[PDB]
C-alpha cells in the first residue's frame, strides 16, 4: 500500500524521456519541490563548491519570510556579515558589482524590504545552471530524481487508492467526501458526480467546465480556495480531489448562528477578497459568490468552491446570465452585454449584505421580483459611516462608478476605509481568529426525492477521455510533507545492500537505452518471462547470465501499441510472420520504448540498404 | 580542346591493352588441361560446430597455426574459436556493432576489425591478466571498412566504401599509402604469398592489382557483369579467383594480364560471398547465396562438391594454411569445419 | 570535369599498357604445373588417414 520507487537502472529510460520533452533544465528542474530538494541535497553534501551558494539561497527565502522589519534588521546584517562581507574578504564572491551596491547601500541607510537580496537571486541562480547544474545530471541525485519523477508521471487513481469516509458535503449533482490516500496518508475531500445525474439534469457542461477552471487556479497553493490535487472518473462517476473543508459552508451557518456583526463579518470579507484575487490574477470571473459556496475549516478560516459557473475571460468575454439570483451583477442579467471581474465585486456586497441583514439586498421569493429591484439601494441606520461607503461602492449598478473595477483590481477594495486595521500579510498567513469555529460534527452543514430510468451510452463516456488529471505541484508538496524523507531513507538502505551484494553490459559499447520489460512467451500459461533488455542500433538483446537471445532490426517490420488483458502493450511484427509483444512497468517506459524502437528499426533498415555486404539480394 | 584529347587518348589506350590482350591468346586453360584426370565428386562432411554468436556471421578468418580462427557477427562480437575443442578462447564485445569484417594477425598476437564504423580496430591478445582491449584505433577513411589484412605486426592494409585501399602503421596510426583507382566500393581484398602484392575487387566490377611498396595499381581487370564481393589469391601468386553478383566465378593470370577461366552453371542464379583456394590450388571453393558452398575444379570448370550445411547464406569461407580442413560462416550464426 | 583527373588516367592506362605479357598456353601451363607439383600435400584432393586427420577420432 506504500510508495514503491523503481530500481536505478530506470534512469536511462526516464532521462531519455525527459530530454525529448526539455524537462533537463535548470529553470525546470529547480522550480519543482521535489527537484530542488534532491538538487540542495546535492549541493550541499556532495559538493563543496555551490555549498555556500545553495546556503546563501536558503538564507535570501528564509529573510523573505520574515514578518516584521525588527527581524529583518537583524537578519541583513548576519547574511552580509557572511555570504557578502566574509566571501568579500578571501575574493571569492562570485558577484556583480551591481549586486554588492545595493544591498550595501540599503544597509547603510537601514533600510530592509523583503527583497532586499532580491538582486543576488538572479545571479546565485545563474552560478547554478551550466556548470554545477552539470555535475548535478551526473551525481546519484538525478537518478533519484528520475525514479520520484516516474512515479509521479505512473499515476493511476481509482477509488480503491483512498479510504472514503463520512459525508461532508450534498449538492443537486452528488456528494463530497472526506478521505484519506492510503498512498501517503494525506487527508482530502472527493468531490463524487454523478454521469447519470450529469445528463438527466443536462448538466454536461458544468462539470466539464469545473475541471477546466480547477486546473488554472490549483496552481501555487492559495489558502482561500478549494483547489484540486487529482481528478479521476469511474464508469458512473466523475472525481475530485480538492481540500479537506469539514466545517460546512455559510448558507448553513447563517442560519444557525443568525447574522454577523460588522466585526465578524470583516474576517469572512477579507479571507474572500484574497481568493478572489487569486482567480482574477489567473482571469476567473467566479460569478456565483453567494454564502453556499464558501466553506469553512475545521478552525474557521473560510475558501471559495465550486468552480463550475466559473469562466476563463483571458481571450473572450462572457455576456450569458449565470449566477445566483440577488447576487448576479447588473451587467450579469442584461443578456448581450459583456462583463469581466466586476461581476464578483458587485456579488460580494450582496453576499456581504446578508451576512449583516440576513437576507439578500433585494428582498419576497418571486425571481421576477428579484431582477428588477436590482437591475437599475437603501443602507440600514445600523452601518458604520466606513461600512456604508465600501457597500455603496461595490453595489454601484455603473461599472465606472463600482469599487474594484477601477484600473486596480482587489487592491482597490482593501484600500477601502472599512478595513484600515487589517495587515493583509495577516489575513494572507490565516493569522487573525475567526468568528465561528465550527462544531465537532453535524448533519447536513451543505445542502440546497426523484431518481432516474436511464443508462449511458459510449458516447457520454467520450466526453470524459481527458477527465484524468494530476497536478504536478499539488502532487510533489503532497509527498514532500508526508514520505519523501522516510522514502528515500528506505531506497537508499535497499540499493545499498544491493550494491553490497552484487560489471555493466552497456558501458564502452554503443547502446541507446537498457532497462526491465517483460518478454511473453506462451500466452495460454500467462507466462511473463521478465528480462533486462539492452537496445542496439541494430539488435535487441536481452538476459536474466549474459544476454542468450536478440531481435535485430532488420527482423522488425511494424511496431503497434495494443491492449492485452485490460494492459497497453507492444506489438512487434517479424519478418518471418511472427509475432513479440513486451510489457512495461509505467507509462513512461512504454511510451519511450516504443519511440526508440520505432526510430531504431527504421533508421537501421534504411542504412542496411545502402551497404552491399548486409542488405538483401535475389 | 584538352579535355577532348585525354577522353581519346584514353579511349585509344582502352583499344590497344585489348589487342595486346587478344595476342596472348593462342590457347585456353580449358585445352591446356583438357587431358589430366578430373578430381572426382569432392564429399566432405561436417566435423564441427561452432555454436554461439547471437546474430548472423559476416566474416571469419583462419590462424596460422590452421587450429585458431577469429568471426565477426552481427551481435557486435568478435570470438576467437579453438577449431580444435570448439572452445570458446576469447569473445571481444565491439565498441561498435555494425561489423562486416576481421582479421588474425601472421603471429596471432592481434586481431582486427570494422565495418559501418569507418574505423579498423586493431585488438591486442597478448596483454597480461587477460582482459583484451584496443590497442590503436586506424581512422582516415571516409566510407565503411569492408576488409583489412595484417602484413606484420605493424602493418596493416585495409579496403573501404571509399573507393580506396590503405596501408597503416599500426604503431603510429598514421595512413601511409592510400590506394585510390576504383570507381566504386572497394569490397574485398587478397594479399600475395611475398605480400609485396595485394589485388582487389570492388562494386565497379572491376579487380586491381597493386604494388604495396610504391603505392600504385599495376593491372586492372574487367570481365565480370556485376559487384565483385571476394577475391582470392592463387598460391603461388601468378593468379587470382573473383567472386561476383553475377553467379560467377572467375580465374585471372597477372602474367597473361587477362582472365583465363569462368566457373558458371544455369541452375546457379545467385551470388558469391567468399572464395578459398585449397593447398595445391586445385579446389576453388564459393560461397553462394542459396545456403551452399560449391566446390570447382580450378583447372577443368567442372564442380567437384557442394557443401550443403547452414540454413541461411553462406556469408564467408576460409581453408587452413595446411590445407587440412575448411570453416564456413553463415548468416544463421554458425561456424562449420569442413572435412 | 578535371583536367588533371584526365592526365592522371591517360598515365595510368599507359603503365598498363606497356607491360610485358605471356601468351595464355604458357600461364596455363605453369598453373597447371603448381596443381601437379602440390598435389599429393593437398589433404583435400589426397585423402589423410584419421591418425594425420585432426578433426576426426
Ligand atoms: O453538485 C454540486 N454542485 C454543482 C456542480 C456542478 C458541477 N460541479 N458542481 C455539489 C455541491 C455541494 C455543496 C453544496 C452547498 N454549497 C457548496 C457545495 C460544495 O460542497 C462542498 C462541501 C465540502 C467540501 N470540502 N471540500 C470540498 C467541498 C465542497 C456538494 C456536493 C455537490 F455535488
Ligand atoms: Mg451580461
Amino acid at each position: 500500500k506504500k510508495i514503491l520507487l523503481p530500481e536505478p537502472s530506470i534512469r536511462s529510460v526516464m532521462q531519455k524521456y525527459l530530454e525529448d520533452r526539455g524537462e533537463v533544465t535548470f529553470e525546470k528542474i529547480f522550480s519543482q519541490k521535489l527537484g530542488y530538494l534532491l538538487f540542495r541535497d546535492f549541493c550541499l553534501n556532495h559538493l563543496e563548491e555551490a555549498r555556500p551558494l545553495v546556503e546563501f539561497y536558503e538564507e535570501i527565502k528564509k529573510y523573505e519570510k520574515l514578518e516584521t522589519e525588527e527581524e529583518r534588521v537583524a537578519r541583513s546584517r548576519e547574511i552580509f556579515d557572511s555570504y557578502i562581507m566574509k566571501e568579500l574578504l578571501a575574493c571569492s564572491h562570485p558577484f556583480s558589482k551591481s549586486a554588492t551596491e545595493h544591498v550595501q547601500g540599503h544597509l547603510g541607510k537601514k533600510q530592509v524590504p523583503p527583497d532586499l537580496f532580491q538582486p543576488y537571486i538572479e545571479e546565485i541562480c545563474q552560478n547554478l545552471r551550466g556548470d554545477v547544474f552539470q555535475k548535478f545530471i551526473e551525481s546519484d541525485k538525478f537518478t533519484r530524481f528520475c525514479q520520484w519523477k516516474n512515479v509521479e508521471l505512473n499515476i493511476h487513481l481509482t477509488m480503491n487508492d483512498f479510504s472514503v469516509h463520512r459525508i461532508i458535503g450534498r449538492g443537486g449533482f452528488g456528494e463530497v467526501y472526506g478521505c484519506r490516500k492510503a498512498d501517503t496518508g494525506k487527508m482530502y475531500a472527493m468531490k463524487c458526480l454523478d454521469k447519470k445525474r450529469i445528463k438527466m439534469k443536462q448538466g454536461e457542461t458544468l462539470a466539464l467546465n469545473e475541471r477546466i477552471m480547477l486546473s488554472l487556479v490549483s496552481t501555487g497553493d492559495c489558502p482561500f480556495i478549494v483547489c484540486m490535487s487529482y481528478a479521476f472518473h469511474t464508469p458512473d462517476k466523475l472525481s475530485f480531489i480538492l481540500d479537506l473543508m469539514n466545517g460546512g459552508d455559510l448558507h448553513y451557518h447563517l442560519s444557525q448562528h443568525g447574522v454577523f456583526s460588522e466585526a465578524d463579518m470583516r474576517f469572512y470579507a477579507a479571507e474572500i477578497i484574497l481568493g478572489l484575487e487569486h482567480m482574477h490574477n489567473r482571469f476567473v470571473v467566479y460569478r456565483d459568490l453567494k454564502p453556499a459556496n464558501i466553506l469553512l475549516d475545521e478552525h474557521g478560516h473560510v475558501r471559495i468552491s465550486d468552480l463550475g459557473l466559473a469562466c476563463d475571460f483571458s481571450k473572450k468575454k462572457p455576456h450569458a446570465s449565470v449566477g445566483t439570483h440577488g447576487y448576479m451583477a447588473p451587467e450579469v442579467l442584461q443578456k448581450g452585454v459583456a462583463y469581466d471581474s466586476s461581476a464578483d465585486w458587485f456579488s460580494l456586497g450582496c453576499m456581504l449584505f446578508k451576512l449583516l441583514r440576513g437576507h439578500s439586498p433585494f428582498r419576497t421569493k418571486d425571481k421576477h421580483e428579484i431582477d428588477r429591484m436590482t437591475l437599475t439601494v437603501e443602507l440600514p441606520d445600523s452601518f458604520s459611516p466606513e461600512l456604508r461607503s465600501l457597500l455603496e461602492g461595490l453595489l454601484q449598478r455603473d461599472v465606472n462608478r463600482r469599487l474594484g473595477c477601477l484600473g486596480r483590481g482587489a487592491q482597490e477594495v482593501k484600500e477601502s476605509p472599512f478595513f484600515r486595521s487589517l495587515d493583509w500579510q495577516m489575513v494572507f498567513l490565516q493569522k487573525y481568529p475567526p468568528p465561528l469555529i465550527p462544531p465537532r460534527g453535524e448533519v447536513n452543514a451543505a445542502d440546497a426525492e426523484d431518481t432516474k430510468g436511464i443508462k449511458l451510452l459510449d458516447s457520454d463516456q467520450e466526453l470524459y477521455r481527458n477527465f484524468p488529471l494530476t497536478i504536478s505541484e499539488r502532487w510533489q508538496q503532497e509527498v514532500a510533507e508526508t514520505v519523501f524523507d522516510t522514502i528515500n531513507a528506505e531506497t537508499d538502505r535497499l540499493e545499498a545492500r544491493k550494491k553490497a551484494k552484487n560489471e555493466d553490459y552497456a558501458l564502452g559499447k554503443d547502446c541507446i537505452m537498457h532497462g526491465y520489460m517483460s518478454k511473453m512467451g506462451n500466452p495460454f500459461l500467462t507466462q511473463w518471462q521478465r528480462r533486462y533488455f539492452y537496445l542496439f542500433p541494430n539488435r535487441l538483446e536481452w538476459r536474466g547470465e549474459a544476454p542468450q537471445s536478440l531481435l535485430t532490426m532488420e527482423e522488425i517490420q511494424s511496431v503497434e501499441e495494443t491492449q492485452i488483458k485490460e494492459r497497453k502493450c507492444l506489438l512487434l511484427k517479424i519478418r518471418g510472420g511472427k509475432q513479440f509483444i513486451l510489457q512495461c512497468d509505467s507509462d513512461p517506459e512504454l511510451v519511450q520504448w516504443k519511440k526508440e524502437l520505432r526510430d531504431a528499426y527504421r533508421e537501421a533498415q534504411q542504412l542496411v540498404q545502402r551497404v552491399p555486404k548486409m542488405k538483401n539480394k535475389p | 580542346s584538352e579535355l577532348d584529347q585525354l577522353r581519346q587518348e584514353a579511349e585509344q589506350l582502352k583499344n590497344q591493352i585489348r589487342d595486346a590482350r587478344k595476342a596472348c591468346a593462342d590457347a585456353t586453360l580449358s585445352q591446356i588441361t583438357n587431358n589430366i584426370d578430373p578430381v572426382g565428386r569432392i564429399q566432405m562432411r561436417t566435423r564441427r560446430t561452432l555454436r554461439g554468436h547471437l546474430a548472423k556471421i559476416y566474416a571469419m578468418h583462419w590462424g596460422t597455426d590452421s587450429r585458431l580462427l577469429v568471426s565477426a557477427s552481427q551481435d557486435g562480437k568478435l570470438i576467437i574459436w579453438d577449431s580444435y575443442t570448439t572452445n570458446k578462447v576469447h569473445a571481444i564485445p565491439l565498441r561498435s556493432s555494425w561489423v562486416m569484417t576481421c582479421a588474425y594477425a601472421p603471429s596471432g598476437n592481434y586481431v582486427a576489425c570494422g565495418g559501418l564504423d569507418n574505423i579498423c580496430s586493431i585488438y591486442n591478445l597478448k596483454t597480461r591478466e587477460g582482459n583484451v582491449r584496443v590497442s590503436r584505433e586506424l581512422a582516415g577513411h571516409t566510407g565503411y571498412l569492408s576488409c583489412c589484412r595484417f602484413l606484420d605486426d605493424n602493418q596493416i592494409v585495409t579496403s573501404s566504401g571509399d573507393t580506396t585501399c590503405a596501408l597503416w602503421d599500426i604503431e603510429t596510426g598514421q595512413q601511409t599509402t592510400t590506394f585510390t583507382g576504383h570507381t566504386g566500393d572497394v569490397m574485398s581484398l587478397s594479399l600475395a604469398p611475398d605480400t609485396r602484392l595485394f589485388v582487389s575487387g570492388a562494386c565497379d566490377a572491376s579487380a586491381k592489382l597493386w604494388d604495396v611498396r610504391e603505392g600504385m595499381c599495376r593491372q586492372t581487370f574487367t570481365g565480370h557483369e556485376s559487384d565483385i564481393n571476394a577475391i582470392c589469391f592463387f598460391p603461388n601468386g601468378n593468379a587470382f579467383a573473383t567472386g561476383s553478383d553475377d553467379a560467377t566465378c572467375r580465374l585471372f593470370d597477372l602474367r597473361a594480364d587477362q582472365e583465363l577461366m569462368t566457373y558458371s552453371h544455369d541452375n546457379i542464379i545467385c551470388g558469391i560471398t567468399s572464395v578459398s583456394f585449397s593447398k595445391s590450388g586445385r579446389l576453388l571453393l564459393a560461397g553462394y547465396d542459396d545456403f551452399n558452398c560449391n566446390v570447382w575444379d580450378a583447372l577443368k570448370a567442372d564442380r567437384a562438391g557442394v557443401l550443403a550445411g547452414h540454413d541461411n547464406r553462406v556469408s564467408c569461407l576460409g581453408v587452413t594454411d595446411d590445407g587440412m580442413a575448411v570453416a564456413t560462416g553463415s548468416w544463421d550464426s554458425f561456424l562449420k569445419i569442413w572435412n | 570535369a578535371s583536367i588533371a583527373q584526365a592526365r592522371k588516367l591517360v598515365e595510368q592506362l599507359k603503365m598498363e599498357a606497356n607491360i610485358d605479357r605471356i601468351k595464355v598456353s604458357k600461364a596455363a601451363a605453369d598453373l597447371m604445373a603448381y596443381c601437379e607439383a602440390h598435389a599429393k600435400e593437398d589433404p583435400l584432393l589426397t585423402p589423410v588417414p584419421a591418425s594425420e586427420n585432426p578433426f576426426r577420432e
